[PDB]
């Protein structure tokens, strides 16, 4: 029964429609550029506007 | 005078 | 018996070939123009002390200011990272707590562990203390991680190879997410809150449509237990960190590993992961007594955070991006913010 | 400052007072992890040790001996794999490993489990109190004359009672030889690898025996004494 | 003895003991009661070293013709000095027996220890030690010309050596039972030599560095004008040098033997 369960849960994996990593890596590396200036750790903030002094 | 010397309890009293 | 294994292998070959087909450009080479972050040095602004023993979980608040911390002594402390104060200190029933969560509305916190029970505590009551609003039973293994969707639904991962979606007022598992062979170690909910990923001790990670109760993808590539998992600031990727001393970054439509955060000197395993706000800073706790700061797009080290006398078991980044808290087995939390 | 921040500090100071109260109770109680298998009598050990009193996944039993308080954590209603939740016990005083010493089939499995516990990190400091439980079944088995131990272990034909043997009165040489053979098979793994940081303490127990709390108490005194001496560069 | 030999040890002890105080203040695995007494010892040793160094400088000047104040102020400076030296000597001895008593309780009262000693009781005992030592020092230096003060100092040294020897031989004799029990273990693939070395490197350092000065005192009282005793007393400087060698060598035998403190040492030196 468990083997049939694995077989069916893996055949439901087959029908999934992938997308090439050329634009499946547009989610990364094109998300940061939209949030590059609002991330305090990546780009440090002046100490006045920082509740952690 | 009073010669000073290392710490205390040195020369016989 | 032979036919079942043959069919499983036949599906596996096709799905592996399909995964290999859609790999036209590697993520590593499409980032050559990407400027390396350089070196990130972050100092301990606040050090929250007061815990007796190892800190096994922390979770921030939706306000990026309050935070809950779960320790092995049986304490669940709500701090105020600004003023180093304490706001509540819940004494737990079972001292072997392995997870904590902080409800988005602020009215609840949740904790669970080897008692196999997700306990939900009502904070915004203030009658003198905090009372157990409701316990949620039904799991067979130990309780690795629980995350709220709203105030009346919570998703829970257990060591019985399952995850489950609950309904707090009723107290019954609305749906049960089965399909794991090993036990599940970490789950991360999504920014759209429609799905979530769960990673287990068999080297596997999976998505789950919480409204349908059926797995949608299953990813491989690790060689041992998977320890931590988290969504990238969007629900289109998740970083999975495992016990073979390596990290990986599984995208969802690609259904395939992209980056492998490994280093030859690194032999110690991984315990927690936590992205930054920008999806540009991947923070990972390691067993070698210090945390590390990777670049998601570069797979090259970018920072270290030593400062802990023992294993870094906890990690969480604010919803604002201001601060990063690390808990560890030496009973201290550290709030790290970068220097101007 | 303000009025709200002053009240915040009042709340913080009150909580810190409670935490200071809890610190002494936490550091003055000793935590023990009862590991074992299904055939071993753990539940009987726990039940018979609920005399020294002051789908759930863990049972906490409190008991004090000589004004020293002990937690004991019996992990139940959990799955087979124990490679992940045992890391939570890196700061206990001791791990009570119970072995059924009369099965002769799964004694090899018991040895493998003990070896994995002994060799695992996060447990390189934790000492093991080893309870070779159900000795009277073992005695009734070797003396009666069926399923001889040497059919499962071929090293028994070349083994003799060690000099440090302290037999119980009225005990056959065969049963004492086999009993100390099993003890030796565990102590071999104990001494083979680990440094002077954790030791195994074998006790030939039984399911109904009453002196178990004392044994845990004494060996915990030994564990603490040896730890401190080893960090004083004595011992 | 040359002033150089006596200032060098002062600077070396200042450095070592400041380092130890930092390593305890700047680490939290080392906030047990024992390391509070190690820090008390470090402070007391620091004061012995610096107070004796500055006396030596001022004596080097007054007896020479570089800096001369009248009789009353020479006496008044001298006193203050000896005073500080005496307080810090008594504090150093009391902070050695504090570590010994703490170790003894951790071993022989192993299962009840945190019902006996907490971090706050450590501070209480330290403050009591230092108030009592300040009182003893001032009384001892203002009343030095009597036999009564010197007998008090002598009695304190012998009382506090007997107790240290007794507190450590017991520990070693127990460690031998444990080493014998480990030896009997089968397949023993365990050294009383380690215990012997530590017992010696504690008691012998204490005795060699503290006993000559108190023998000087107990012969100043007993036999002041006999050739053997006079030849002994005439080495007061060679006995003060040993007192400061104790300050130099206590951090080696207490702080430097902890693995956690040796890790904090690397962390501090890399800053
Ligand atoms: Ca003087």
């Amino acid at each position: 029964a468990q083997a049939r369960k694995l077989v069916e849960q893996l055949k439901m994996e087959a029908n999934i429609d992938r997308i090439k990593v050329s634009k499946a890596a547009a989610d990364l590396m094109a998300y940061c550029e939209a949030h590059a200036k609002e991330d305090p750790l990546l780009t440090p903030v002046p100490a006045s506007e920082n509740p952690f002094r | 005078s009073y010669s000073m010397e290392h710490f205390r309890w040195g020369k016989p009293v | 018996l032979d036919q079942l294994r043959q069919e499983a292998e036949q599906l596996k070959n096709q799905i592996r070939d399909a995964r290999k087909a859609c790999a036209d450009a590697t993520l590593s080479q499409i980032t050559n123009n990407i400027d390396p972050v350089g070196r990130i040095q972050m100092r301990t602004r606040r050090t929250l002390r007061g815990h007796l023993a190892k800190i096994y979980a922390m979770h921030w608040g939706t306000d990026s200011r309050l935070l809950v911390s779960a320790s092995q002594d049986g304490k669940l402390i709500i701090w105020d990272s600004y003023t180093t104060n304490k706001v509540h200190a819940i004494p737990l029933r079972s001292s072997w707590v392995m997870t904590c969560a902080y409800a988005p509305s602020g009215n609840y916190v949740a904790c669970g562990g080897l008692d196999n029970i997700c306990s939900i505590y009502n904070l915004k009551t203030r009658e003198g203390n905090v009372r157990v609003s409701r316990e949620l039973a039904g799991h067979t293994g130990y309780l690795s991680c629980c995350r709220f969707l709203d105030d009346n639904q919570i998703v829970t991962s257990s060591g019985d190879t399952t995850c489950a979606l609950w309904d707090i007022e009723t107290g019954q598992q609305t749906t049960t997410f089965t399909g794991h062979t090993g036990d599940v170690m970490s789950l991360s909910l999504a920014p759209d809150t429609r799905l979530f990923v769960s990673g287990a001790c068999d080297a596997s990670a999976k998505l789950w449509d919480v409204r349908e109760g059926m797995c949608r993808q299953t990813f491989t590539g690790h060689e041992s237990d998977i320890n931590a998992i988290c969504f990238f600031p969007n629900g289109n990727a998740f970083a999975t960190g495992s016990d073979d001393a390596t990290c990986r970054l599984f995208d969802l439509r690609a259904d395939q590993e992209l980056m492998t955060y490994s280093h030859d000197n690194i032999i110690c395993g991984i315990t927690s992961v936590s992205f930054s706000k920008s999806g540009r800073l991947l923070l990972a706790g390691y067993d070698d007594f210090n945390c590390n700061v990777w670049d998601a797009l570069k797979a090259d080290r970018a920072g270290v955070l030593a400062g802990h006398d023992n294993r870094v078991s906890c990690l969480g980044v604010t919803d604002d991006g201001m601060a990063v808290a690390t808990g560890s087995w030496d009973s201290f939390l550290k709030i790290w913010n970068g220097s101007s | 400052l303000s009025a709200e921040d002053k009240a915040a500090v009042e709340r913080s100071k009150m909580i810190e007072k409670q935490l200071q109260k809890d610190k002494q109770v936490y550091r003055a109680t000793h935590r023990l992890l009862l590991l074992g298998a299904d055939n071993s009598g753990k539940s009987t050990i726990v039940k018979q040790m609920r005399i020294y009193h002051v789908t759930s996944g863990i049972f906490e039993t409190k008991f004090q001996v000589d004004k020293v308080n002990f937690h004991m954590f019996d992990v139940g209603a959990q799955r087979d794999e124990r490679r992940k939740w045992i890391q939570c016990f890196n700061d206990v005083t001791a791990i009570i490993f119970v072995v059924d010493s009369s099965d002769y089939n799964r004694l090899q499995e018991a040895l493998n489990d003990f070896k994995s516990i002994w060799n695992n990190r996060w447990l390189r400091t934790i000492s093991v109190i080893l309870f070779l439980n159900k000795q009277d079944l073992l005695a009734e088995k070797v003396l009666a004359g069926k399923s001889k131990i040497e059919d499962y272990f071929p090293e028994f034909a070349r083994y003799t009672t060690p000099e440090d043997a302290t037999p119980e009165p009225g005990e056959d040489p065969r049963v004492t030889r086999a009993k100390y053979f099993i003890r030796d098979e565990f102590l071999r793994i104990s001494t083979a690898s680990g440094d002077g940081r954790h030791y195994c303490y074998p006790h030939f127990t039984c399911s109904v025996d009453t002196e178990n709390a004392r044994r845990i108490f004494n060996d915990c005194r030994d564990i603490i004494q040896r730890m401190h001496l080893r960090q004083y560069e004595l011992l | 003895i040359a002033v150089e030999v006596f200032l060098t040890l002062g600077v070396i002890s200042l450095l070592e003991n400041i380092l130890v105080i930092g390593a305890i203040v700047k680490n939290k695995n080392l906030h047990s009661p024992m390391y509070f007494f190690v820090c008390s010892l470090a402070v007391a040793d620091m004061l012995v070293s610096m107070s004796s160094a500055w006396e030596t400088i001022t004596i080097y000047l007054l007896n020479n013709k570089h800096l001369v104040i009248a009789d009353a102020f020479v006496r008044h400076i001298d006193n203050v000095f000896d005073s500080m030296i005496c307080i810090s000597v008594v504090a150093s001895m009391c902070s050695l027996l504090a570590i010994a008593v703490d170790r003894y309780v951790t071993i022989f009262y192993a299962l009840r220890y945190h019902h006996i000693m907490t971090a706050r009781r450590s501070g209480a005992i330290i403050a009591g030690i230092w108030a009592f030592c300040t009182g003893c020092g001032i009384v001892f230096i203002l009343y030095s010309e009597s036999t009564y003060v010197i007998l008090c100092l002598i009695s304190m040294f012998f009382a506090m050596l007997f107790l240290l020897v007794s507190l450590y031989i017991h520990m070693f004799l127990l460690a031998r039972t444990h080493v014998k029990r480990i030896a009997a273990l089968p397949g023993a693939s365990r050294t009383s030599m380690q215990g012997a070395v530590t017992v010696t490197m504690l008691l012998g350092v204490f005795t060699v560095c503290w006993a000559p000065f108190f023998l000087h005192l107990t012969l100043m009282l007993s036999c002041p004008q006999n050739l053997y005793c006079s030849r002994f007393m005439s080495h007061f400087n060679m006995y003060l040098i040993l007192i400061m060698c104790n300050s130099v060598m206590d951090p080696l035998i207490y702080a430097f033997r902890s693995q956690e403190m040796r890790k904090t040492f690397k962390e501090i030196i890399c800053c």
